[PDB]
DNA sequence: ATCAATATCCACCTGCAGATTCTACCAAAAGTGTATTTGGAAACTGCTCCATCAAAAGGCATGTTCAGCGGATTCCGCTGAACATGCCTTTTGATGGAGCAGTTTCCAAATACACTTTTGGTAGAATCTGCAGGTGGATATTGAT
DNA sequence: ATCAATATCCACCTGCAGATTCTACCAAAAGTGTATTTGGAAACTGCTCCATCAAAAGGCATGTTCAGCGGAATCCGCTGAACATGCCTTTTGATGGAGCAGTTTCCAAATACACTTTTGGTAGAATCTGCAGGTGGATATTGAT
């Protein structure tokens, strides 16, 4: 008489059951085994914890306590699989690295 | 009296502007650029306001990443003022060269 | 009977076409017409890069199309070459081509 | 068995010019072309009907996707064809 | 006169935030005619997206829709 | 209505940053990127599934398809952290 | 069984020339030939790595060419004339 | 005794390979580069002698592309000879760069 | 180095725009029972992939010789950056007004679905020919004198 | 400027690999008769987009002065191009062995419905604060001297 949601079960914090819904809603025909959602459910839960990791740690060297997107184009662009992972995106209003070539520079 | 150098007040905009994230296009003229052109394909078109925005920011993120690369391109040539080839280059080799 | 084909007047292919909309779940329904537009559609384009590369063909002295000549069809023809810009022809070669500050006095 | 487009684009092949052949080689890239587009259109089709919460491919999604994909002069002309197409095959019965 | 809009003084700011030091005068115009081709052809499929729709309204999403196709996936507005 | 992960964002956020919040249009690009990766990731899956005359999307192919995706490193711990959750899954009652 | 090594460098000098010429480029730094083994080799593991994972997933001993077809894609390199 | 001036060669070469479509790295060295490869990523595979076409094929055409990219570079700088530094740039600008 | 004009960073404080949290319908996920599909199992056929081999000529490797390219150094005309100046225009915050997205709900045309009948492709085989490879010779290009 | 050395353009020759018909098996298109249901159509509500208005301070355009950069020109050190030589290794082509890819069929583990009960997620209203923005003095940076 009791239920229990199936991201409970897979010790999870992402919509399991969502998933399968949207994993059907745009692949039809395709069956869907139990195992595909919640797979998912923790890669995609795991990859927000990467990138919140950083972006974190990227407000506290700016002295803040509240991550805004520039937290975390910084969180992305300075580590290398991520940057990867999302070339070809681009994060509103998230600014670019501070970057100026040395032939540029004034001389000193 | 007192003046600044010659790219002493440019190096000083860009480690501004690239520390900041505002956007650098005035709105107004944006929204005026979109729906002129929007119009040269649908009549008596509404935007909504972000679909202004989400335009506009792709646009300067655009822009800003090709600058960067049209960068390259003068230093490559030995010099450090972007020129419209450099731009050419950029594009050209970026596949986009339209 | 009557091919599907036949009644669009077409030579490619309708039931065809159709039939892989479905295995290609693309998705739930396939609209009675998406086939026969589309396999229109893919008669079309073939038609034009065929009538391109015969053409090719023919200036190089050839009575038989071969990949080379898909290649200069492709890659003279603005629109096709947009089209085909991330694709490439094995066989096909490259438009000959040689910058102008290379070549002699 | 293994199927193709060879018969078909041969039969396009005859009448923009009758005198021609073509390679086996030169049929494989034709074949990969057909294919690659008929890739490309359904799947522009599939997201355009499943951002429209739409549950069918319709000829009308068709004619987008060609739309979205194809330069436009090549797009035009491409769009004719469709719709003659479509058009006529609503009649033939 | 849109499209001058776009003026000296921005398109400069942007190429700064570009790491660029000095500007060809020539520059501006250029610039002013890469935006241009940019938004007809992310716009068009925008529109494209609003009109299969039905729609005389361009949503952020028909936006973001006719940029994914155009390589540039952009965050933010999915909202 | 309109859903999002919001909520889930916020919770793994706190589950390891208890002191620290994230605004409103930072959430956003959250949001945005999972449900990129997701769709890169069920793209990749379907066909998969697709090319191996398979009809059944299921975590061998989501698996496959992390793998396709994802840089080494990132790859490795979420092939890990996919496996272990579904292992957990399956036993835990 | 005879163990391959080094064979990168059977990508040879007259090779990457001929290659070259094709690209239409008439003068070559003596540095290219390297480097463009390197360049090389990255593009092999990357298209072979996606490759060998398709082999794999399909339980298979043997790399077909719709695998490499396959990979080509992910990378955004479509190839014609292999497709089954 | 007779012998033609630096560069009139390279043309007739770049005019020669250029018209033709056949294959320009030997085949027996590229399949071992090939299984070497594969092999230092999984033991005891198998190819059809078609991915390996393949393979080939795609890489040839790769890296032409990637020499006319490059020598777009040289000459930018006004140089007609293609350098590492060449290939750099117009891989970057590529978004190869990993 | 020595000012001196100035930009820049950091200490410091507080109202509130915007994030955080509370709160109570409710759509959708979890649940039990039943119906339908599948993809791993297994014996197995046969394509093709691997490894040889032997002959040898096309093609690589090495060395040399010097043409001309790349780069360094010098020279200046003039294109753009810095800065003051007069001011057109973008920005800004609340406004009633309607076009127009997005909901609910009824239903006819279109799809799906399960057989049966008919036939358009395909694999294999007999058969027609386009052209790759060689031989030759008049022509165009190059480089020396 | 004329001419020897060579690579190039190329019309003819023709045997044979690869292309083009020639025909019957078989999935698979194509009719028909139910069975199911999308999504356009019609009535409707309210979440938003276009707008009229009107200040004001924030930027843009303008124009003057010249710093120094981009670009031309002279030059020579040496790096690569051409090339003749030497002989290895890729290429070619026929040949057997066997691993393995692919077809087929028996089957229980698994996913797909159909339907009911229990929340998990969300909207928007009630509560809350991180820090944008303003002030100010210390210090760093730049540049003429």
């Amino acid at each position: 008489s009791t239920k229990t949601s199936r991201s409970a079960k897979a010790g999870v914090i992402f919509p399991v059951g969502r998933m399968l819904r949207y994993i059907k809603k745009g692949h039809p025909k395709y069956r869907i085994g139990v195992g595909a959602p919640v797979y998912m459910a923790a890669v995609l839960e795991y990859l927000t914890a990467e990138i919140l990791e950083l972006a974190v740690n990227a407000a506290r060297d700016n002295k803040k306590g509240r991550v805004t997107p520039r937290h975390i184009l910084l969180a992305v662009a300075n580590d290398e699989e991520l940057n990867q992972l999302l070339k070809g995106v681009t994060i509103a209003s998230g600014g670019v690295l501070p970057n100026i070539h040395p032939e540029l520079l004034a001389k000193k | 009296p007192h003046r600044y150098r010659p790219g002493t007040v440019a190096l000083r905009e860009i480690r501004r502007y690239q520390k900041s994230t505002e956007l650098l296009i005035r709105k107004l003229p944006f929204q005026r650029l979109v729906r002129e052109i929007a119009q040269d394909f649908k009549t008596d078109l509404r935007f909504q306001s972000s679909a202004v925005m989400a335009l506009q920011e792709a646009s300067e993120a655009y822009l800003v990443g090709l600058f960067e690369d049209t960068n390259l391109c003068a230093i490559h040539a030995k010099r450090v003022t972007i020129m419209p080839k450099d731009i050419q280059l950029a594009r050209r080799i970026r596949g986009e060269r339209a | 009977a009557k091919t599907r084909s036949s009644r669009a007047g077409l030579q490619f292919p309708v039931g065809r076409v159709h039939r892989l909309l479905r295995k290609g779940n693309y998705s739930e329904r396939v609209g009675a017409g998406a086939p026969v537009y589309l396999a229109a559609v893919l008669e079309y384009l073939t038609a034009e890069i065929l009538e391109l590369a015969g053409n090719a063909a023919r200036d190089n002295k050839k009575t038989r199309i071969i990949p080379r000549h898909l290649q200069l069809a492709i890659r003279n023809d603005e629109e096709l070459n947009k089209l085909l810009g991330r694709v490439t022809i094995a066989q096909g070669g490259v438009l000959p081509n040689i910058q102008a500050v290379l070549l002699p006095k | 068995r293994k199927e193709s487009y060879s018969i078909y684009v041969y039969k396009v092949l005859k009448q923009v010019h009758p005198d021609t052949g073509i390679s086996s080689k030169a049929m494989g890239i034709m074949n990969s072309f057909v294919n690659d587009i008929f890739e490309r259109i359904a799947s522009e089709a599939s997201r355009l009907a499943h951002y429209n919460k739409r549950s069918t491919i319709t000829s009308r999604e068709v004619q987008t996707a060609v739309r979205l994909l194809l330069p436009g002069e090549l797009a035009k002309h491409a769009v004719s064809e469709g719709t003659k197409a479509v058009t006529k095959y609503t009649s033939s019965k | 006169d849109n499209i001058q809009g776009i003026t000296k003084p921005a398109i400069r700011r942007l190429a700064r935030r570009g790491g660029v030091k000095r500007i060809s005068g020539l520059i501006y115009e250029e610039t002013r005619g890469v935006l241009k081709v940019f938004l007809e052809n992310v716009i068009r499929d925008a529109v494209t997206y609003t009109e299969h729709a039905k729609r005389k309204t361009v949503t952020a999403m028909d936006v973001v829709y006719a940029l994914k196709r155009q390589g540039r996936t952009l965050y933010g507005f999915g909202g």
